[PDB]
RNA sequence: GGUUGCGGCCAUAUCUACCAGAAAGCACCGUUUCCCGUCCGAUCAACUGUAGUUAAGCUGGUAAGAGCCUGACCGAGUAGUGUAGUGGGUGACCAUACGCGAAACUCAGGUGCUGCAAUCU
RNA sequence: GAGAACAGAAAUCUCCAGUAGAACAAAAGGGUAAAAGCCCCCUUGAUUUUGAUUUUCAGUGUGAAUACAAACCAUGAAAGU
């Protein structure tokens, strides 16, 4: 029913893990192994260590929103929730970091010649003939239009076309691999 | 015809779902909410039913393997005096909504959390292996504690009476499956014709003479009887818990000892070996 | 000891392979359609052959199932043509069974010249009351053995009515 | 075609690193009262947490290629084996790793004096929450041991790391204690630990903030006797221990506002 | 979307320290402290320790010798009610709670189908939230079970827009203004066109409203207020369903009307001018008001919450017989009538001169205060149930807030983007709601001077709002044709 | 004690072969207007608890069944290998030692326990 | 495996079963089973918006890419994904 506990070394507090570390003098035979009073000892000095903890968890601001039904991502209103500090201790990080550059010699080419980059807008061509869209790849696609088209105007001509764009696809292919090698 | 090399291989299922009774799968999900947001406890409503008889807790999620902070029955009904039709679309209603100011009088916000305080509650809808259907009677066990006041956050599409071709509900039609009207409408579907059949059917109804007009007004005015006493008295528990206990011991076999099976070893040889 | 596990009837498959897609399997559905009434149901195929001259996924066979009473109709106007007489194999070890004829017109059915003449296939699935256990969702389980059926119940109560005979034992 | 590509975004490297994953095997020598051990520690690692059905035969301070052999596959950074014997008994070797390829490695025999869950007055518990952390003793910091210790349950039970928190999810607290003061010389004593569950109460000093909290033991009651420790090479704590990097007289005010200091 | 500034380099470091245990340590020093009661009464010099109001209240509490809870308040410049003793003898300002909690309103029900038509107007029943009747834009009303979320009568019989309806404040008779020149009264168990509609004015309906309970006699049905957009007032029977007299004073549309505490009459119009009517020299002007400069909308009294809810508290349980109803409505009248033991109702007017105006009007002819600062028109302007907090609602996307003694100014509640339509107040005198012409609704402290909770949920724009008189839930009424119940 | 739901461990929980199972609760079973869904009220939906049935499920019991689990010095400190001696040996590999360090094999026994809530002669 | 006329080694239909010799986008120590397999239902994707890497001659409060995150979007009754 009192509610404040001094200790004799003042504990560091790691709250981004949720920390509490008591660094006091740990009594032996307090803590033997046939001791029947053994649990209190275990005990009251933890909760003497988790008072001190809520304390300081107590002593922090918090967020308070404004939204309701259907709160896709956050809180409620009525939630009320404890703005953590980041994680002090380093711990061991698990991977090593993935920085995987390189050049990929286009980027060069980049460099030399200054060819910004595209403005990446969409998919979609204007077609004449019909007056409609139709994207460009993807569906109906307007590379192969001419592989479905019904006459040639001057051996098969249109598996050809097929043939000089699995060139230039598999000249993408064949590029990948250099640039994966350097 | 199956070989013992096949009996070691083999790996046994979970025995909940060896019994056709639990997807873990779809419990999965009910483990693992978010939960990289934040930590909140979950709150699963199970709802289940078995014929002549309503089900539904809100259970918890325990490592130990769950606490249920609440549980309803159908059977707790005619306490607040409902009768027959036990297992229809209303009494789900009527026990949906019964549970939630069950619930609320002991968490007795009417009637730790520092720094306001109120927190209104909700929980979350387990389905069990029922199919999801429209218009049937286990989301009706939904509208209930919604109209009690448990914030289960779901949608109108399961609902009777939503609209296929446009996105529309009744909520005309839905009064009346709250009140049970058809039923009584079809109690008057059977009274002019064939009454055969209707002479089997409702017949406690026949018995207790109630009739279709009068149904809608017994859950109307049982309702606020729930919402005047939600309070889950418990039975008198008749022939407490040894005199259930002696009783089913009269009924209940028991396997043998070694002693008596090597007597039953020894029964054979001497029998079935020694020439007759 | 019966007390409900008596011997009703599951179920009727009828049934027309027709190899080839076109009119004669477009047909053969009206052929089951206006005997069924029902719309029936096209079973694809399942890989290609070519001795039989047909590949992959072609649409192959029609057939339609018929429950309750209105099988039993049906029943017994092939029963009709097959003279209330079934041979010995013709039976599961479960007890599950058919058989079939050709020209089916012979039931029923005018000849109507512009359909043209199949033949069908004929089988009927027997139960006892109980097996939703093994046909149910939840707490889906198994029959137990004095529960299930044979040759030889089936052989019994098949004689029985219908006035049926057994035909080489 | 693309469904086991998002398998391998799971196993690319990331700069925010996701929840570690702990793998529990039974080893060769496995019983009865060690696998219950293993289910009443694998509560508070629910969900992340794998099993096996084997007994396997790895013996881990002779030889460590089998183990990156399961968790190259299994992708858990995490992994338990269970052993005991007549030298080292009820050892449950513990394994923390690095890509891979295994960082450390430590011994932790179990004592006798344990309990399991059902040994206790039965409380309640709601799974998957994250706990606290207290660790009582200046050791934990300073001895080697033991700052290993300290490195591997904090990397083992935190779970998801966040910058918000609900008070709802505050049920429980791991304790962990070295048991008793000793010296460098003195035996590496064994380890007191304990899992409480909390309980506020309305203390009325604190005034409207601060309660009292008195705890219950929940478990599981055990007690790990130290053996041998494998130790990374220093190369590799420092590439454990790296930051992903991702201004002078220029300051953002409240509402953006990129000012310039002039001097 | 935008977002905030995220926090420094530096100001990462800075939560890293331990921080900050409100130990209110020991915590002795001793100051003195004196009490008020904030209607006249100061009352004495004592000094604790620094300790929680609980006791305080208890050390109150004793001093009257109630076994009445209490509400205190503190460092009054500035307005700042151990909590208060950080701040810095020490003047403490009590005030009675009404002790009552109404919980805020976040999650909603589903919305309702119904009339396919504009919502114009609602109203609880005061004796159950269960009821609620709704004005549409088509001819017909409809009540609603506010438990079911459906239809209970579709209520036919007017021919053009029912434009404001009230309830009888007993609980008897629904009254429907409607936009031809049409009002039907209705019950609401049986749902059905209670005689003949009301006929008598020549324009559309303007404004519903009923004598109080706590005048009728005991044995007697309430009557009528009419106002209607032709100018004319006219004071209608139940029960014979004839009307008892028109006036004629004012000359433009009258905007809205009240039935007064000590039977009067307040009529509001469009002639930039208020009357004061008197029912006993049998509908007779008694006193003109004129300050405005422009025409006025939706005048309210201080008692009016006490005058609409009719001898029923917030459980709304039914009294049994006329006579307990007319001391019920007479106590409920009296706790908020005598504040300073004096029968000094207070009103407010509002108009399009961007201003409101504090009246006594048995007191003087002059007005108490001039309220002002709002940059478009008032339109909405209601007292807080307790009769002590006047606030203010306009076009200019704001809601001001008032005293309601002097006309202080006390704060704006910021934060609606379109324009305000109209606020209703909870029971316990708490929270505020309030529509506008955006889609959201937003509930707002009165204590914290702060957005509670906003909600969103309709289709479109967001005509009527409604506060349940148990502080339960809250219907909505809008464009969008939908009925939207929100509760806790 | 039986039962029922939600479960935990997930074979001591299975599989196979028989037999038993008051009470209650399940189940099978009654139905096709509505809500819903199928080639088909078989399934799923709704309805009824009425007309019936414990026959299956299920729950126990039985079988030197199959499998499976624990204890033991069961191998066994064995195999093996660490380390230790200007050991022996043409090689291949073998005596002394002190460190780890296993299994198959044998014996002893088995055949689901448990959490929460509610209920039945 | 036991079955059903035409119908045969192979056409479709019933029951028993395969711990799966389901096909697993992969290749695998391993496991998914009311599936990651089969079928059906509903729908964009190359969206916007600012702190890290770049490149600019109207250095262009970014002008765009690129990195990250957030808002959204799809579906599901929901948990969620």
């Amino acid at each position: 029913l009192p509610v404040t506990v001094e200790k004799p070394i003042p504990v560091v507090y790691d709250l981004g893990n949720l920390a509490a570390f008591d660094s006091n003098v740990l009594d032996k035979n307090d803590l033997d192994s046939s001791n029947a009073r053994r649990e209190e000892k275990i005990k009251s000095l933890t909760r003497d260590n988790v008072q001190l903890l809520i304390n300081q968890l107590l002593s922090l601001p918090m967020k308070t929103t404004t939204e309701s039904v259907g709160g896709t991502g956050g809180q409620s209103s009525v939630m009320t929730l404890l703005q953590l500090p980041d994680p002090t201790t380093d711990l061991p990080r698990e991977k090593p970091l993935p920085k995987a550059k390189a050049m990929t010699k286009w980027e060069k080419f980049a460099a030399k010649k200054g060819i910004k980059p595209k403005e990446r807008a969409g998919k979609m061509i204007y077609d004449e003939a019909s007056g409609e869209w139709v994207p460009k790849w993807g569906y109906k696609g307007a590379n192969k239009k001419l592989d479905d088209q019904w006459l040639v105007e001057v051996i098969d001509p249109r598996t050809l076309n097929r043939a000089e764009r699995k060139r230039l696809v598999k000249k993408n292919e064949k590029q990948q691999r250099r640039n994966m090698k350097n | 015809a199956k070989s013992s090399a096949y009996s070691s291989r083999f790996q046994t299922p979970f025995r909940r779902r060896r019994e056709g009774k639990t997807d873990y799968y779809q419990r999965k999900r009910l483990v693992t909410q978010h939960k990289a947001k934040y930590n909140t406890p979950k709150y699963r409503l199970v709802v289940r039913f078995t014929n002549k008889d309503i089900i539904c807790q809100i259970i918890s999620s325990t490592i130990t393997g769950d606490v249920v902070l609440a549980a309803a029955y159908s059977h707790e009904l005619p306490r607040y005096g409902i009768t027959h039709g036990l297992t229809n679309w209303a009494a789900a209603y009527a026990t949906g909504l019964l549970i939630a100011r069950r619930t609320l009088q002991k968490l007795g916000l009417d009637e730790e959390a520092v720094e306001d305080g109120p927190r209104p509650f909700k929980v979350f809808l387990d389905i069990g292996l029922q199919r999801t259907t429209t218009g049937a009677r286990v989301f009706g066990a939904l509208k209930g504690a919604s109209d009690g006041g448990l914030y289960v956050p779901h949608s109108e599409n399961r609902f009777p009476g939503w609209d296929f071709e446009t996105e529309e509900i009744d909520p005309e039609l839905l009064r009346s499956y709250i009140f049970g009207g058809h039923v009584s409408q079809y109690m008057e579907e059977l009274a002019d014709d064939d009454e055969e059949r209707f002479s089997e059917l409702f017949k406690g109804y026949l018995a207790d003479d109630i009739d279709a007009d009068s149904l809608e007004d017994i859950y109307t005015s049982a309702h606020e009887a729930i919402r005047a006493d939600p309070a889950f008295k418990p039975t008198e528990k008749k022939f407490t818990k040894e005199q259930y206990a002696a009783e089913s011991k009269k009924y209940r076999q028991t396997k043998l000892s070694k002693e008596e099976r090597a007597a039953r070893v020894a029964a054979k040889i001497a029998a079935l070996a020694g020439q007759q | 000891q019966n007390p409900m596990r008596d011997l009703k009837i599951e179920k009727l498959v009828l049934n027309i392979s027709v190899g080839e897609s076109g009119d004669r399997l477009t047909r053969a559905s009206k052929v089951l359609e206006q005997l069924s009434g029902q719309t029936p149901v096209q079973s694809k195929a399942r890989y290609t052959v070519r001795t039989f001259g047909i590949r992959r996924n072609e649409k192959i066979a029609v057939h339609v199932t018929v429950r309750g009473p209105k099988a039993e109709e049906i029943l017994e106007r092939g029963l009709k043509v097959k003279e209330y007489q079934l041979r010995d194999r013709n039976f599961s070890a479960t007890g599950n069974f058919g058989f079939g004829i050709d020209e089916h017109i012979d039931l029923g059915i005018k000849y109507d010249p512009s359909i043209g003449i199949f033949g069908m296939d004929f089988y009927v699935v027997m139960n006892r009351p109980g097996a939703r256990v093994t046909r149910r969702k939840r707490c889906k389980g198994t029959v137990g053995n004095s529960h299930k059926t044979t040759k030889e119940d089936t052989v019994s109560w098949f004689k029985q009515k219908y006035d049926a005979d057994v035909l080489d034992k | 075609n693309a469904r086991a590509k998002r398998a391998l975004v799971k196993r690319e490297a990331k700069l925010v690193e996701n929840v570690k994953q702990a793998l529990f095997i039974p080893g060769q020598s496995c019983n009865k009262n060690l696998h219950d051990i293993m289910v009443d520690l694998s509560a508070l690692k629910k969900p992340d947490m794998k099993r096996f059905n084997r007994k396997n035969d790895i013996h881990p301070f002779e030889d460590m290629s089998p183990l990156e052999f399961f968790s190259e596959k299994n992708d858990c950074s995490l992994m338990v084996l269970m052993t005991s014997s007549k030298k080292r008994k009820n050892n449950m070797t513990f394994i923390r790793t690095f890509g891979y390829k295994i960082y450390d490695m430590i011994e932790l025999m179990v004592a006798d004096n344990f309990k399991l869950l059902s040994d206790f007055k039965k409380l309640t518990f709601t799974v998957g929450l994250k706990p606290m952390f207290t660790f009582q003793g200046a050791a934990f910091d300073t001895h080697p041991v033991y700052k290993q210790i300290k490195s591997l349950f904090l990397d083992f039970f935190r779970g998801e790391s966040t910058d918000l928190q609900d008070v709802a999810g505050l049920q429980h607290v791991i304790s962990m204690t070295i048991q008793g003061d000793f010296q460098d010389g003195e035996p590496l004593p064994n380890v007191l630990f304990r899992v409480y569950k909390l309980k506020s109460y309305k203390s009325d000093q604190g005034g409207k903030r601060l309660p009292r909290i008195e705890l219950v033991e929940i478990g599981p009651r055990l007690d790990f006797k130290i053996g041998r420790i494998h130790t990374p090479s220093p190369d590799m704590v420092t590439e454990a221990h790296k930051k992903p990097k991702q201004k002078k007289n220029v300051e953002l005010d409240i509402m953006g506002d990129k000012l310039g200091r002039i001097h | 979307s935008t977002l905030i500034p995220p926090p420094s380099k530096k100001q990462k470091k800075e939560a890293q320290l331990p921080r900050e245990v409100a130990i209110i340590p020991k915590d002795l020093p001793n100051v003195s402290i004196k009490f008020q009661a904030l209607d006249t009464g100061d009352n004495a010099l004592r000094v604790p320790g620094a300790i929680s109001e609980k006791q305080l209240e208890e050390l109150l509490n004793q001093l009257n010798g109630t076994s009445v809870p209490y509400t205190f308040s503190c460092t009054i410049k500035a307005s700042d009610p151990y909590s208060s003793l950080i701040k810095p003898q020490i003047t403490l300002l009590y005030t009675p709670r009404a002790v009552f909690k109404v919980k805020p309103v976040t999650r909603s029900s589903s919305a309702i189908a119904g009339h396919g038509s504009t919502i114009l107007c609602s109203a609880f029943a005061p004796h159950t939230s269960s009821r609620m009747v709704t004005g549409a834009g088509d001819n017909t009303a409809r009540i609603w079970d506010c438990d079911t979320q459906t239809p209970m009568h579709t209520l036919k019989g007017h021919y053009n827009w029912v434009l404001c309806v009230s309830w009888s404040p007993d609980g008897e008779v629904i009254a429907t203004g409607s936009m031809d020149n049409t009002i039907r009264l209705w019950d609401p168990k049986s749902g059905q066109c209670l005689g003949d509609a009301l006929r008598g004015h020549s324009k559309w309906i303007t404004s519903l409203s009923w004598e109080p309970i706590h005048l009728v006699k005991p044995g007697s049905k309430p009557r009528l207020a009419s106002s209607s957009k032709d100018g004319t007032i006219k004071i209608w029977d139940t029960v014979s369903r004839v009307c008892q007299y028109t006036m004629s004073g004012h000359t433009n549309s009258v905007s809205c009307v009240k039935w007064g505490g000590q039977g009067l009459l307040y009529s509001g119009s469009h002639d930039r001018t208020v009357r004061v009517w008197d029912i006993n020299s049998q509908g007779r002007c008694i006193n003109i008001l004129k300050s405005h400069a422009h025409w006025v909308n939706h005048l309210s009294l201080s008692t009016d919450y006490a005058l609409r809810i009719g001898a029923f508290d917030h459980t709304g349980k039914k009294p049994s017989t006329p006579e307990e109803a007319q001391k019920k409505a007479l106590e409920n009248y009296e706790k908020i009538c005598k504040k300073n033991g004096n029968s000094e109702e207070m009103m407010v007017t509002a108009s399009d001169d961007y201003t409101m105006f504090l009246w006594n009007p048995l007191k003087s002819t002059k007005p108490i205060a001039r309220m002002t600062g709002h940059q478009k028109l008032v339109n909405h302007v209601a007292f807080s149930p307790d009769g002590r907090y006047i606030v203010s609602a306009s076009f200019d996307n704001s809601i001001k807030l008032w005293d309601g003694r002097d006309g202080k100014f006390i704060s704006t509640f910021r934060g609606h983007v379109a324009s305000v339509y109209q606020v209703a107040w909870s029971s316990d005198c708490r929270l505020l709601v309030s529509c506008s012409k955006d889609t959201t609704l937003k509930v707002w402290d009165v204590r914290t001077r702060k957005l509670s909770v906003d909600l969103p949920g309709h289709k479109d724009e967001v005509y009527t709002v409604d506060w349940s008189v148990d502080g339960k839930r809250v219907c909505s009424g809008g464009k969008d044709k939908m009925v939207r119940l929100w509760t806790h």
